[PDB]
This record gives C-alpha cells, structure tokens and sequence, in this order.
C-alpha cells in the first residue's frame, strides 16, 4: 500500500564527529608566521538555527594539536643558533657588594673565568655577572646544567612576543562554535554556529595567572572536569580584568665575547647605579572585589554557609610554586603569597607587592635534557598585563570539616590553551542519503 | 523592487530545516566538499580529502546514479526500516533525525540498489541484442 | 521621475501626541516606500520598510500604512528623542526620488 | 558590523573633476550589492545621483544630471569612487555613500533587511 | 532454510572461470581499485593510483562509456583480430587467454571507439539543431 | 580455523540474570551470520534458544523462553552476548555458542558448508 | 626527440625584464650548490 521506493539525495546537511589537522591563518617572531596563511579580512560566520550540540571542553582534541605545534614551533625556532658547549668551566666567584638593598644580597655573582677564542691556539680571560640559581658550588662554581646537557643561546633578533593566529579545517570539515552564554563547557549547547575558522589565540605562557587572556561577557565562570574531585583543577575566568604592573628597575649592559669563528656569547657586563629587585604591583580593592566575586560563584556548588579559605602553594619546583612568566625577554618569577591570603565567612590607592625572581636558564616545557640561555636585557623593563582567570586546586576536601581552602595550581601548559578553545569542536559532512519517495525508474 | 540586492542563505544554516527546505539547496553543500613535516600533513589531508570524494563518486556511480544530485531509483521500501507516512517524514522532520533513526539499515540498502543495477544493466543488455 | 510630494511641510505636537504625516505619489510604486527620521548633523535612519514593517530596534510607536498612491506615517506616543525630519523614499522605478521633509520638533507655549 | 567611509577632497573649482571615494569595511564589495551615491544640499534636499553593481559592473546614473558621472569599483582595496565632470556651484553638497538589500532563503521568505548609510562628506565648489 | 548464513567469493576468485561467468562480478574487482622519506613514497604511490584511476575513467568517458561497467558500442568486429565465434570465446575461455591473445589489436580499436563517439556527437548535435 | 569460546559466570541464584558471552576468532562478527545459542540439559536434550544476526542486529526468540532473552554483539571485541532473566531451576545446562553458513559463489553453485559448534560451559541455578 | 608545435595567427605578448623562470633557476642553482656541499670536510682546525 505503501509503494515508497528508495531515492539517493546528495549534499545532505549532516555532519559526525571527527578528529583532523588543521593549519594556519594569521594576519622574526618564535611563533612563525611566514609559513601561515593569510587570513580572509572577511571571515563568514552561519548561525544554525534550530541546532542542538553537544560539548565537551575536556575531551577536545585541538588543544593536543595546539600544544604539539606550538612545542615544534619553539624547537624550530632555536635550530640555527649558538651552542654553549664552551662554556662548561671552572668559574672563579665573588659576591657583589656595590650598592645593594638588604633584599639583595647574594643573589649575584660577578664570576670570572677562562673562555676560548677566534683561534685554535690562544685563550682569553672574561669575566660576567650570574645570579644565585644559575651557579651551584663545585670559592669555585658551575653551571647547574653542566651535567645534565648544554644549553643553546636563543638568538638576539628573535622576539618572544605573543602573535594571534587562527587555526582553519581542511575542505570537507567544519568548525562548530557554542554562542550560548553561561555555557560551562559540557553538555548541550542550543546556540551554534559554524565558522571557516577560530579567533586569534596568542600562545601566552603563565602559571597561577591567565595573562591578556578572554573575559566572560555576564558573570564570573567556574568550570571543572568533576567538582566533587580534588584531584581536578578548576579554571576561573573572571568578567572584568585586573590590571598588574610589573618591572625589573635594574640597568643592565650587554657585552660580546667572540668564543670562536663567528660564535659570540653576550654577557652582563656591569650594572649602572643602585641595585634592587624586580618585583609586581597588583590593586588591592580590585582585588578584594574579583576575590569576592569568585567566592560568591564558589558558593553555589559547595554550600551556601561553607566558610572559603584562600591559601598559599603546597610546594614543589620552582616553577610550578610561583607565578612564572616572561617579560620583555626576562623570565620572572613571582612570589604569589599576599595574594591567596585571607578567609571569607558566610553573612584606597595603596596596591600589594609582590617580589620577584629573574632566571636565565630556562626549561620552557616540562622536559629534562633541553634547556636555553636568554641573553641579558639593556636596560630597566616594565610591562603592564591584564589578569582575567585563575587556576585554583582544592585542598583536601574531606567530611570531617566545613571549611574549603583553595590553593594555586598550574604546572601542565594544556589547561592555557583550554580556556580558549572551549567553544569549539571539528565535524565532518556526510553528504549522502537515502530518503523514501514516489518515483520509479 | 529596483535597486535592492539579496543575498541568500550559503553552507550549513539549512540543516535545521524540514527535509523538504532542506532537500532544496543540495548545490551549496556539494560544492564546499572539494575547496617541512607540516606540509607532508597538509599534503596528507588534500589527499585524504580527494580520496573520499572520489570514493562518493565511485559510489554514486555504481548505483547508476552518476552525475546527478537527486536520482530516484527501482528498489521498493520496505516497510520494516521505518513506518512513518511521507506527511510526518517531509514536513516534520530534519535530515539529521532521520539519519539517526535509519543509521543501522544503510548497508543493506546499498548491497540492494548495487544488485538492482547490475539487474537492470544485464537486462538492458538483453534487450539491445534483439 | 516620479514625484514624492509630503504633508504638512512643518508641524509642532508634545511629548506623547498622536502624530501623522502623508506621503503621496504621482503613479501608483506599490508598497515599495520606505520612511527614514534625520536628526541635525546625523545621518537618515530607517523607520518603516515595504511601508508597513517595523526596523528592528525601532521603537514599537513608529508605524506606517497605506499603498498605491497614498502612504501614512504615524507616531503614536511622541517622545523627546523623536523631533527631526522624516523622509519618504520611493525605489520602485530609477531615478531615486525623496520627499521635500516633514519637520516635528517640540510644541510649547506660544 | 558594516562601516562606509567617504574620502576626497574638501575643495574643487568650477569645470574641474570632483572625485570621492566610499570604502567598506565588514562586507565584501564584489557580491551582489548596489552601492549608491547620494548627495544633499540646502534647498534641494537629499537627491540620489546614481548606482553601481559590485559584481557585474553594471552601473545606472540620474538621468538630470546626464554623462557628467562616472562610477567605479576596487575589489582589491574593497571601495567604490564616484568622478563627477563638469562641477559647478549648484554641486556643493554633503555626499553620502549607502546600500540598501535584503537577507532572504533560496526561493523562500524573507529574514531581514540592511541599509547602513555612512556619515558622508562636504564638498564644495569654488575657485 | 531459515538463520543460515551465506559467504559469497572474494577478489579474484574468479581469474579461472570463464568470461561469461567472470562477467557478473565485475563490482568486486571495480571497487578494489581505489582502496619522512616513508611517507613521501607512501604519498608518491597514493598519488599515482589516483592519476591511474583518474586516467581510467578519462578513457572510459571520452568512448562515451562514463559510469558504465558494461556497455557495448557501435564499433563492428572486424575478423582479422580474431576469428573464433561466441561458443569458443564465452564459454571455453578465460578473460587471461583473451588478454593474451588480442593483445596486439588494442589501440587500434581504441582509435575506432574515440572516432566513432566523436561521429556520434556531432550527428547528435546536428539533430538537435531542428 | 574457526574458533568460539564461552565465559561468564558458573553459578547464579534463582530469579537473577544469567549473562554469557561467546568470543570467536578466526572470523568476524560483522558478516553476514546468524551467532546461535543452545543449550543441552538431563532428559530434554538440545535445546535452541535464539540467535542474532551480526551485520543487521536483527533477533530471534524461542516463543517457548518468551521474553526472558536478550542478544547483543560488540564488533570491537568480535564477541556476543545472550542475557537470560528470571532464571529458574529448569535453566541448569550446558550451553554453546554455534553458527552454520554456507560458502558459495555469486549466482552459481555452492562450494562448502561450515559448522563449528563450540565448546560450551556448564551453568547452575540455585542460591 | 623533442616536439615543437608552430602556431599560426598567434601573436603573443612578451617581456624579459618580469620573467619568473630567472628565480626559479637561481633558486634551484643555489639550492643545488648548498646540496652539493653537505657531505664534506669542514675545515674548523685550520684557525691557527
Ligand atoms: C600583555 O599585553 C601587553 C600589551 O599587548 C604586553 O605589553 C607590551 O609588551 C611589549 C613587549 O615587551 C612592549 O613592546 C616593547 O616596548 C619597549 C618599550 O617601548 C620596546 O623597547 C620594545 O622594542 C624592543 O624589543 C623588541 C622585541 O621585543 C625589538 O624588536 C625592538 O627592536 C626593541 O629592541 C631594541 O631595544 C632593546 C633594548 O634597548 C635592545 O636590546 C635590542 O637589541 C633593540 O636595540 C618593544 O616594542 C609593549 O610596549 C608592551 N605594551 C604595554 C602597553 O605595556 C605584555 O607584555 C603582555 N603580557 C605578557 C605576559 O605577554
Ligand atoms: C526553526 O523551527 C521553527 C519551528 O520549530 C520554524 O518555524 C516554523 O515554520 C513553519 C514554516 O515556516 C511554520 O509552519 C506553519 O504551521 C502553521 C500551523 O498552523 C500553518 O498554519 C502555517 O501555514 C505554516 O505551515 C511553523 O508554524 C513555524 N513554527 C513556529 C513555532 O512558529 C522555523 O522556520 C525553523 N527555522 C528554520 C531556519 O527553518
Ligand atoms: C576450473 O576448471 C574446471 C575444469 O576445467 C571447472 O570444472 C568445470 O565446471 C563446469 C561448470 O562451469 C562444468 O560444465 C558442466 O559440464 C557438464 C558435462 O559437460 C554439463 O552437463 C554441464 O551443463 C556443465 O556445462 C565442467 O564439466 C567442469 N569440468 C570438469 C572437468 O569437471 C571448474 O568449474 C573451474 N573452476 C571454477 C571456479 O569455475
Ligand atoms: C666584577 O669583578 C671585576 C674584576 O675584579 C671588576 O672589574 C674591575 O673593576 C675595578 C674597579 O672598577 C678595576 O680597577 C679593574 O681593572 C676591573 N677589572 C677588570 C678585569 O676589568 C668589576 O667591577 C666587578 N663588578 C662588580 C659589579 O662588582
Ligand atoms: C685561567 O687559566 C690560568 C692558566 O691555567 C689560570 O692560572 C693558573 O691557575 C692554576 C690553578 O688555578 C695554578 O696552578 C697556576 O699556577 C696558574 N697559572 C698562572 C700563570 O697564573 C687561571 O687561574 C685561570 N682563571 C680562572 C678564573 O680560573
Ligand atoms: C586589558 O583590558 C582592557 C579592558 O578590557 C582592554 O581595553 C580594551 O581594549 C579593547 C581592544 O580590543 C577595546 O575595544 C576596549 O574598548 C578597551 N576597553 C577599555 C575600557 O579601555 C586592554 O586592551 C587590555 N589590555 C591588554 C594588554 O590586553
Ligand atoms: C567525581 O569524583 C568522585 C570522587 O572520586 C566520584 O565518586 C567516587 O567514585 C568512586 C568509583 O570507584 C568511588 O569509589 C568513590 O567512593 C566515589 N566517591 C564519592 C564521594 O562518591 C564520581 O563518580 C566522579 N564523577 C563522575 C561523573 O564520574
Ligand atoms: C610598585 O609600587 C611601589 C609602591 O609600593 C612603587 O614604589 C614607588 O615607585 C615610584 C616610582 O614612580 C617612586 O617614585 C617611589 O619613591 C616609590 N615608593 C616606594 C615606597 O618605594 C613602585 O614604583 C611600583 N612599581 C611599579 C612597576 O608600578
Ligand atoms: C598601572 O599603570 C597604569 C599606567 O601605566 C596606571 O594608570 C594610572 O593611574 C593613575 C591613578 O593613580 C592615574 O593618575 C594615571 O593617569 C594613570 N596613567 C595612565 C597612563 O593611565 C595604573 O594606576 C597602574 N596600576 C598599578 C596598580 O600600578
Ligand atoms: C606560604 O606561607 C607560609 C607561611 O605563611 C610559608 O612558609 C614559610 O616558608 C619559608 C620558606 O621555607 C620559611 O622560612 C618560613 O619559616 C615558613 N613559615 C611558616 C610559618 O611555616 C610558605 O613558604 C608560603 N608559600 C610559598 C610558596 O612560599
Ligand atoms: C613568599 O612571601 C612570603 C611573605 O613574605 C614569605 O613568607 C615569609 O618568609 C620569611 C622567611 O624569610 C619569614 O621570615 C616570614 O615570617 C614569612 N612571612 C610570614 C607572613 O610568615 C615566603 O617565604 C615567600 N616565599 C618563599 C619561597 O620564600
Ligand atoms: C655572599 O653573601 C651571601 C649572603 O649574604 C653569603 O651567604 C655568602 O657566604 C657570601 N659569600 C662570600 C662572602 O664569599
Ligand atoms: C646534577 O647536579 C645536581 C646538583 O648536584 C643534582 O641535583 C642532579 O641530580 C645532577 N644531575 C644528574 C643527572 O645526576
Ligand atoms: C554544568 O556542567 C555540568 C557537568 O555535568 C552539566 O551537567 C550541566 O548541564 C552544566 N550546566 C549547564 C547549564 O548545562
Ligand atoms: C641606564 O644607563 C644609561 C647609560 O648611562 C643611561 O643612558 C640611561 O638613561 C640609564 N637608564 C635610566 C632609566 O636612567
Ligand atoms: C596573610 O593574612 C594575614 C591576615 O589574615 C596577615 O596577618 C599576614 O600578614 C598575611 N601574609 C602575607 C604574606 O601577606
């Protein structure tokens, strides 16, 4: 009775799910742009309607994909420099006693030493100015990565600036992006759209602080693979930023010993009046304010009457235990400790100080055997950045108490890039069917 | 009426349409589906993606379909795949519900309409000798 | 070229009056008329397109009516903001033709 | 969001060649749009000078004002420029540079209309 | 004869059977034939069986056979390429002994198809002309 | 060769579900099969209880079990399961896993027929 | 044996000075030079 005969339609709107390598498209730098594609100064944006998608920040694989290209975009980038082989030596130290604060004392070291030359025969004697955890003792000192591996010199030229870059699917795929505000990065979206490609990212790199990141457009945001573990961290992204100041006053000089046949190593040669340390300024009543922003949203999932502790780091590495970052080519590390400071019950100008740490022997990612020498700046270095999210860890969490404390997190570089690509997701059409209808062949 | 542009709905944006809206602009998704180690894997995906529209092709040709973006054929609907009049099909209904509904009946299909015009092709062959 | 001839060439109402203006044709141009409010030193804006749709983002007290020859523009509840210009433009047929402008600004005492 | 911007100078003479130019930024140019030149002077209000089709070229002029007009259009720097022969006094007036156009489905009902009517620019004419 | 399953042959299984038997399973061998230093070669070969394929299907279309497994032509048979009849060639023969045995009258009768297509073409257009 | 080996638990109270899977190796579950469970208890012999088809999903019954049994088939282990509900004292046997299919050419003749039969598990009712 | 084909009535329009096979060859003559030099002896003892 029915008589429906089969009919093959193609260019069916529907799409799956599917995992692909996408490219580039942006607009010297370490993130390479000269092998990106030019972006469209027109991008096209198609609002589905009537379209319910599913999401899932957690299980998203263009965050893998951003992290293995921008880890072979560092190693590229370091390729055609200098290798400090050379510079493995007994090194011959003093203290530095020449208008120092009292915070200041021992943390350089004027070193002198022997170093090679243009030719095969004659030798030369140098000497620099290292800081305290850059040489560990063997009166004599060396280098605390001479017996691990050697370190390559990043060249001077190449600019540590963050660049925005775009990343566009092949033919054949499309990208879904989420619309819905309040979206807390699982679950079913209703407002989506299909974009040729993403917005610009810039790879910055932080730990306990997302630096010139993205705010949320209604409220603070709290996301977590699974609030009720503690062993997941939880990622805040607030709604206004927070303005931090921050700088290294001293003024530095820069001098070039040729080691060999056009090989130069710069070192520090001297510094130029008082000596003081780097450090960072951070509002307090903004402060006080996103604080108690985030305890109001942390309130909706752990109880409206819990008592919210703000606590320091638990400990560990260097890096992992402070706020890391890099300005100005200069690798700080702060003391994050005046800031998760306080205790929050159910119910002017002044801005807090935070003192840090300069480096210059770097191991960027988490890898043993590969570390990198920054040349020494000229000059004294501000920079001004916004802080728009957090990545907090619960301590403990157990039933014996009715008290939260939460502390900072960080360490794994993939949670950065999450909190960009949340909305996101990669599909791929299928454009064949099969439909019942009356015809017959 | 003079002087007024239009411009028209392009890629996906009709998918939350009924099947009948939806069956009417097959033409903007059947274009899109054609356009040192980094360039290998860009080389890898063109490649990939030639693959697969040549496999489509393949396919629709064999079906003796080729050529053609609706193309209804001989083999009747059996009634056991789903139960739903032509009213509730193409004017309730998207093209992504109705592919989830019929996702586990697709190969039989396939095999039936390839054997149908291989059927067909034989008899053609039969009828062109007299 | 069609002609587009507006009515009254000026006219005064308070905050919250009833406010109506008509726009007539020498040849009949369908529903293709289009009423735009200008501001001094601002650019036309549009208020009622095809003659009887809203903008979107207009306020709800702008309306239009009519066809053919004769069109009406009508401001139910006159409000601070709403004392300008107003423009009927026909594009039913080239050449573009607009009115001479219908001016409302606030009435008070004489 | 669309954004026109008129450029072009300030000041012509009599009998010279009056030139603007309206670039678009948000849409490109080359679709299938009608970008106007339209131009209002004390006196004579707002009057419509003429057209140009962005994907085919095609063009339409007031028919008042005759030849002394013609229209082009850039895709590479996305802009349209108007070339006005013939200038005279009764030419100094603010021209504006629009675009008016629907947003339907294919063979359905509409969704929208747009027309964004950029600030414009003085021109006047005098030696 | 009910719940039994059936397992039918494979790729070539049928490179001994006759041409007339090995003529109805043409499908099976059809859709076989699309699917650092390392992957170069690997993309070398997918490339050329692609341009292979691609080459195929060109030769196919341009004798007027585009998106046929079996279609016959206009061509007569000419009797110096081969002088046995139907009963010696479709059913005491395999598809290898003919390859073998008319393997030096090919292009000539590719010459005779591309002719006799673009013949028929031009005639096709001549009549539509009215 | 073909293979099939049972497992799952011995020994299940009354009124609970019995679950066993069958794994096979040497073929895959997605052609075209019918995956069969039986079973042989004292006095009444074989008994059939139902199969599955692997490429469609599509299950038969015995009429005399009724409702009482589930088939499924997992692809990426190459396995299928039978789910037994409200076991009594009667279902205390041996149970196998078979299939019988014939290989054969397309339109032609029948080349060989292939049952395997495997070796099955012993199964107890009782708390 | 190579193949070359007259056309007749063709008048083509020619420019040395914007010619892009000039780069490709000094691109690849370069390319080439570098190449050939790869597997070599490096001469770093020799400053004395
Ligand atoms: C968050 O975002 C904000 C704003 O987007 C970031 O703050 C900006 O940071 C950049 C980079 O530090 C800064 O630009 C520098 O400004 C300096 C002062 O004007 C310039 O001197 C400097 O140029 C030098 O460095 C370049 C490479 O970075 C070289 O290409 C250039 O030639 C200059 O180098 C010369 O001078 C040095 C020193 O004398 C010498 O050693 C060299 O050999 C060469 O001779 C940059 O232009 C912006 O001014 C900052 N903007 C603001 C508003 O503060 C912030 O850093 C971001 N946060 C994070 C964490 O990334
Ligand atoms: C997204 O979905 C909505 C509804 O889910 C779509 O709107 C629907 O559009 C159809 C056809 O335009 C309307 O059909 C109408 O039904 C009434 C029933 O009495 C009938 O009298 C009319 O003649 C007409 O057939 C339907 O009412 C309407 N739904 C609602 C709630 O208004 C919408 O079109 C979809 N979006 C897209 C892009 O397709
Ligand atoms: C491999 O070759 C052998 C023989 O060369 C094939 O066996 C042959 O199969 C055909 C069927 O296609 C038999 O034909 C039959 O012959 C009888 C008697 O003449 C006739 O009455 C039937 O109507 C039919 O025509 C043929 O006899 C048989 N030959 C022998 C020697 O048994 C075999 O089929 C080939 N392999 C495959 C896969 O086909
Ligand atoms: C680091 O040590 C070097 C060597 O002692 C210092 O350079 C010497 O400075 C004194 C006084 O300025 C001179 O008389 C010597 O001639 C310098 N030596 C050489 C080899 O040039 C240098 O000043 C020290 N730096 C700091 C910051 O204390
Ligand atoms: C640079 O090399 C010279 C020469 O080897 C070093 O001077 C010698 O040092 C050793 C032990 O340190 C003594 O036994 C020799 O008597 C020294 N010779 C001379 C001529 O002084 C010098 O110490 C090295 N410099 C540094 C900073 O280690
Ligand atoms: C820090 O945040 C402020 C406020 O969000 C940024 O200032 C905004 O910059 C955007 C640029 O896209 C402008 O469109 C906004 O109008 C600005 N807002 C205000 C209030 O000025 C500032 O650029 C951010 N700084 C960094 C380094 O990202
Ligand atoms: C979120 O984490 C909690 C804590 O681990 C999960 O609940 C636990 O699940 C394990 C599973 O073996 C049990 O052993 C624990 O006793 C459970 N703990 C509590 C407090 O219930 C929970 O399942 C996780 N959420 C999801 C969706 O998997
Ligand atoms: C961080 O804050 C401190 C104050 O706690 C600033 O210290 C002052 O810096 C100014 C520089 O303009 C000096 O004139 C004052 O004498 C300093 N006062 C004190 C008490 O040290 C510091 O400059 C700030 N740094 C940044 C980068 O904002
Ligand atoms: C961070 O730096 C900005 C400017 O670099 C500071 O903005 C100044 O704020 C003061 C308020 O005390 C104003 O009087 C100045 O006019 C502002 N200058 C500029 C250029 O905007 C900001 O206050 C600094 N914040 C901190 C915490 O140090
Ligand atoms: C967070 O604060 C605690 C105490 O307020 C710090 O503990 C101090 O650590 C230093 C360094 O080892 C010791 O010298 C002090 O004696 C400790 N104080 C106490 C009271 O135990 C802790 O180090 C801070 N967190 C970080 C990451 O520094
Ligand atoms: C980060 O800063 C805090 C606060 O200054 C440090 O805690 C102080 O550590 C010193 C040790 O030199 C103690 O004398 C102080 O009593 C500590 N402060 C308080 C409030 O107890 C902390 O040590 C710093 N982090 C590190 C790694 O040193
Ligand atoms: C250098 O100063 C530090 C800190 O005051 C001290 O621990 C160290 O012993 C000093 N070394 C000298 C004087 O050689
Ligand atoms: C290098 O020396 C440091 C300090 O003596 C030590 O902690 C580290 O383990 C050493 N590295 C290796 C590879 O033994
Ligand atoms: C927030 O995340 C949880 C995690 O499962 C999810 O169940 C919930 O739906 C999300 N919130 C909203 C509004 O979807
Ligand atoms: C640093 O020293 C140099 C050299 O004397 C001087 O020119 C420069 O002004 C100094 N920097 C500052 C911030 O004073
Ligand atoms: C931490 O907060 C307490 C008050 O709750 C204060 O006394 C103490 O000084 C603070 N510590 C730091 C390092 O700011």
């Amino acid at each position: 009775a029915e008589n429906l005969w089969v009919t093959v339609y193609y260019g069916v709107p529907v799409w799956k799910d599917a995992e692909t390598t996408l490219f580039c498209a942006s607009d010297h730098n370490v993130w390479a742009t000269h092998a990106c594609v030019p972006t469209d100064p027109n991008p096209q944006e198609i609002h589905l309607e009537n379209v319910t998608e599913e999401f899932n920040m957690w299980k998203n694989n263009m965050v893998e994909q951003m992290h293995t290209d921008i880890i072979s975009l560092w190693d590229q980038s370091l390729k055609p420099c200098v290798k400090l082989t050379p510079l493995c030596v007994t090194l011959q130290c003093t203290n530095v006693t020449n208008n120092i604060t009292d915070d200041m004392r021992g943390e350089l070291k004027n070193c002198s030493f022997n170093m090679t030359t243009e030719l095969r025969d004659k030798k030369q004697k140098v000497y620099s100015l290292f800081y305290r955890l850059d040489v560990v003792q063997i009166k004599e000192y060396r280098l605390i990565n001479c017996n691990t591996s050697a370190c390559t010199q990043a060249c001077p030229k190449v600019s540590f600036e963050p660049i925005p870059i775009h990343y566009c699917a092949p033919a054949g795929f499309a990208i879904l992006k989420c619309k819905d505000k309040k979206f807390n990065g699982t679950g079913p979206c209703p407002s989506v759209s299909t974009v040729q490609c993403t917005h610009g990212i810039k790879p910055v790199v932080s730990t306990q602080l997302l630096l010139n990141g993205s705010l949320a457009e209604e409220e603070v945001m709290i996301r977590s693979e699974n609030i009720t573990n503690n062993a997941k961290n939880i990622l805040v992204q607030f709604n206004t930023p927070v303005q931090i100041n921050c700088t290294r006053p001293n003024n530095n000089t820069r001098k070039s010993i040729r080691i060999g046949p056009g090989q130069a190593f710069y070192a520090t040669g001297d510094i130029i009046g008082d000596i003081r340390q780097a450090h960072c300024n951070v509002s307090k009543a903004t402060w006080n304010e996103t604080l108690g922003k985030v305890v109001k949203q942390l309130r909706k999932h752990f109880g409206n009457n819990t008592i919210i502790r703000f606590a320091n780091s638990s400990g560990g590495d260097l890096e992992v235990t402070t706020h890391s970052f890099n300005c100005g080519g200069e690798f700080f590390y702060c003391n994050t400790s005046g800031l998760f400071n306080s205790t929050w019950i159910s119910n002017s100008n002044d801005s807090i100080t935070l003192p840090c740490r300069i480096k210059q022997i770097i191991n960027m990612w988490q890898r043993i055997g590969q570390c990198m020498y920054a040349p020494p700046i000229q000059g004294v270095i501000r920079c001004v950045s916004n802080i728009t999210g957090l990545i907090l860890t619960r301590d403990g969490g157990s039933t014996n108490s009715t008290t939260e404390t939460f502390r900072p997190g960080g360490g794994d570089m993939r949670d950065n890039w999450r909190s960009e690509l949340y909305k996101y997701k990669v599909v791929k059409i299928e454009p064949l069917g099969v439909a019942p209808t009356r015809c017959k062949r | 009426a003079v002087g007024i542009g239009a411009v028209f709905l392009g890629f996906l944006g009709a998918a939350g349409s009924t099947m009948g809206a939806a069956s009417m602009t097959l033409t903007v998704q059947a274009r899109n589906l054609l356009s040192t180690v980094w360039g290998i894997k860009q080389l890898q995906a063109r490649v990939l993606a030639v693959e697969r529209y040549l496999r489509d092709q393949q396919l629709l040709g064999i079906w003796g379909c080729s050529g053609k973006l609706i193309c209804c054929t001989n083999v009747p609907w059996n009634s056991s795949w789903s139960n739903r009049n032509l009213s509730e099909i193409w004017d309730n209904m998207t093209w992504l519900q109705w592919d989830k509904e019929i996702s586990n009946y697709t190969q039989i299909i396939y095999g039936l309409l390839e054997e149908s015009q291989n059927q067909q092709e034989k008899n053609e062959q039969d009828l062109l000798a007299l | 070229d069609i002609q587009m001839t507006q009515s009254p060439s000026s006219l005064s109402a308070s905050v919250g009056d009833r406010v109506t203006i008509s726009c007539r044709a020498s040849q009949d141009i369908s529903s293709d008329l289009n009423w735009y409010q200008q501001k001094p030193g601002k650019p036309p804006q549009l208020l009622i397109y095809f003659a009887s749709n809203l903008q979107s983002g207009v306020p709800s007290r702008f309306s239009g009516s009519g066809a053919g020859t004769e069109f009406t523009l009508t401001i139910n509840s006159l409000q601070a903001e709403d004392f300008a210009s107003y423009f009927c433009l026909q594009y039913q047929s080239y050449p573009w033709t607009f009115g001479q402008g219908t001016m409302v600004d606030l009435k008070r005492t004489v | 969001q669309v954004q026109l911007q008129e450029s072009g100078p300030g000041l012509v003479k009599p009998s010279e060649t009056l030139s603007l130019t309206c670039a678009v930024s948000g849409v490109s140019i080359s679709g299938n749009y009608y970008w106007n030149w339209i131009r209002q002077s004390p006196g004579k209000g707002l009057e419509w000078i003429g057209n140009i089709h962005g994907n085919t070229a095609a063009t339409v002029y007031n028919p008042s004002l005759g030849s002394r007009v013609t229209f082009s259009r850039d895709t590479s720097k996305n802009q349209f420029s108007l070339r006005l022969d013939s200038v005279t006094a009764a030419d100094t007036a603010v021209y504006f540079c629009a675009t008016l156009y629907e947003f339907r489905v294919y063979m359905g009902e509409r969704i929208s209309y747009h027309d964004y009517w950029g600030q414009g620019l003085l021109v006047t004419v005098s030696a």
